[PDB]
């Protein structure tokens, strides 16, 4: 699994 | 906010034979949003202990779920799947057809 | 080829609690892991028997990444709702699909990192794994941010490394079952719909993998214009079912043939009705 | 490829009656017809469900051709018992195997017409369908007799014509079952023969067609010199089973890998033991 | 099925 | 007159589980001549109504036969196959092993 880094905005 | 009404398929795991234990399957797919109510009915009332798959979605982002219970098919008992969605005004009851 | 896929659904429930966070993992057409926020103890769980071998260090790392992603979607849901000027009460869904495809050699074929907001395409990583495709004006803002931050490099590094490495490992753990194919058990059923016509139904049952081709082809018609085709459906034992039906004039049923293509069948099935 | 094969056995029983004559028909690894002289009513009979559709013309012609061949073997046994100067009382066996193999295009690949007397090679038709191979002095006379008479052309006409046409037809009639593949259900079992060594047994179960490859790849990609392989055996449901065993030191089980190759498997299975 | 033609000898 | 002794394999059609009906198989192959005596034994006695396949032979001309009966595996019942051939001085009794 890989978690997100930057948020959508 | 896409809203997709669910396709509903009621079928058995193996070819239905009277007195032979089998699995009743209700497959709901192609629906958005994820929030959905699915029940399995024997003779119009609600079968307890209906398992369902972990929620997942197809390649178009539309969700799919499988609801299943163990049943023994017989001619006099009628099995159905009851589905309620934001898209449905009232719960939709799909009868089980042994040729589908 | 083989595929590793994660399907992530985040649904906000304003006034009812924190957003529901669900992540399901699939190797090919087999589901092997699940994370669901509403479980009594939310943690990654095995949904395949071959995964019960994994030690705690696998599960703890997976669960932490799931819990980390949960905060990501909680923020991103809030960020989206405010940008779109949506009502605070409204429930909204964020969907994410990511994974990798390996070829014959078991080296990466394609990497996927895609998002949908409220059931519509939002942003997707292109096949190059370096640039983004934006669905709407909001995603174009996400794209400029992710371009500057270098998010594509962060995701590509996983898709090119851990994703393929763990796909091959999952294939090792469940090899005796995952690499198997079950050829469809196919038959034609004859139901006389009227006094003028009959419905012919071609069944394909108990087959794995899920991909299949069912066509009724009359006189060599490649396919049929008026044919009912149902969606491929799970039997619940790891195998799938599909059927194709045509309505044909009475007495001409033997002209119609059903053809089945599957990974299990080196040669296609040709099915005909015989009473 | 596909094959149509007939396995014909004629065994004389002096003092008990006429020679026993048995003919069995196979498509690939599936048996579809049988003829036994000692049956209550001796005739070719269907032993596959797809054979129940043939009309009365088919079964009577097969039975008639069988009855002629039965008389042929009654004479040929007597002739063979006379050339070798064998005692009339002695029971002796004449075996004949004939058929055809068709390729991808479903056109003839090889034609077979071969005979064995008392379990040893007698005369065989070559792949050319024009020449015979003689095992002994008796067959060299049969070879010269059959060469002058032109029997090879009589058999070539069947192998190249009726055999392939009916082979293609059988594949059409039983397509839904004959063209199916059943992937082997494979697993490795661990039996500790001693405290110095352990036996690892690799299983292949429930597979069709019968052809399979089971190989033990110790250490690297090196197969094994000392491996027990049992003959492929029928399960009785139309599928086959096979297993391969090796004896390995205790604690070294993880060096050994079992490999399975099958028509059902696009990729071969690789299996290892973990205790 | 196919019947034999010439006899063995 | 070649003489080949028969290979004997005693096994079940499906993985043996107690109380589930299954098939007990004795497979004799690689033998010449065709004449052979095969019996299926339950606790030392003889199971009635044991079917057998039509006689056939391998490429090397050695015959093979399959003998089968329906049985229910349990912990206390012991199954074997007894075979007699011209090559054997006395009948060979092969017990059924569920790991073989």
């Amino acid at each position: 699994y890989q978690s997100g880094l930057s948020i959508v905005m | 906010m896409i809203q997709r009404t669910p396709k509903i398929q009621v079928y058995s795991r193996h070819p239905a034979e009277n007195g032979k234990s089998n699995f009743l399957n209700c497959y709901v797919s192609g629906f958005h949003p994820s929030d959905i109510e699915v029940d399995l009915l024997k003779n119009g009332e609600r079968i307890e202990k209906v398992e369902h798959s972990d929620l997942s979605f197809s390649k178009d982002w539309s969700f799919y779920l499988l609801y299943y219970t163990e049943f023994t098919p017989t001619e006099k008992d009628e099995y159905a799947c009851r589905v309620n969605h934001v898209t449905l005004s009232q719960p939709k009851i799909v009868k089980w057809d042994r040729d589908m | 080829p083989h595929s590793l896929r994660y399907f992530v659904t985040a649904v906000s429930r304003p006034g009812l609690g924190e957003p529901r966070f669900i992540a399901v993992g699939y190797v090919d057409d087999t589901q092997f892991v699940r994370f669901d926020s509403d479980a009594d103890n939310p943690r990654f769980e095995p949904r395949a028997p071959w995964m019960e071998q994994e030690g705690p260090e696998y599960w703890e790392e997976q669960t932490q990444r799931a819990k980390s992603d949960e905060q990501w979607f909680r923020v991103s849901l809030r960020t989206a709702q405010r940008y779109y000027n949506q009502s605070k009460g409204g429930s909204h869904t964020f969907q994410r699909m990511f994974g990798c495809d390996v070829g014959s050699d078991w080296r990466l074929l394609r990497g996927y990192h895609q998002f949908a907001y409220d059931g519509r395409d939002y942003i997707a990583l292109n096949e190059d794994l370096k640039t983004w495709t934006a669905a709407d004006t909001a995603a174009l803002i996400t794209r400029r941010k992710w371009e500057q931050a270098g998010d594509a490099e962060y995701y590509r590094a996983y898709l090119e490394g851990e994703c393929v490495e763990w796909l091959r490992r999952y294939l090792e753990l469940g090899n005796e079952t995952l690499l198997r194919t079950d050829s469809p058990k196919a038959h034609v059923t004859y139901h006389p719909r009227s006094q003028v016509d009959v419905t012919l139904r071609c069944w394909a049952l108990g087959f794995y993998p899920a991909d299949i081709t069912l066509t009724w082809q009359l006189n060599g018609e490649d396919l049929t214009q008026d044919m009912e085709l149902v969606e491929t459906r799970p039997a619940g034992d790891g195998t799938f079912q599909k059927w194709a039906a045509v309505v044909v004039p009475l007495g001409k049923e033997q002209n119609y043939t059903c053809h089945v293509h599957h990974k299990g069948l080196p040669e296609p099935l040709t099915l005909r009705w015989k009473p």
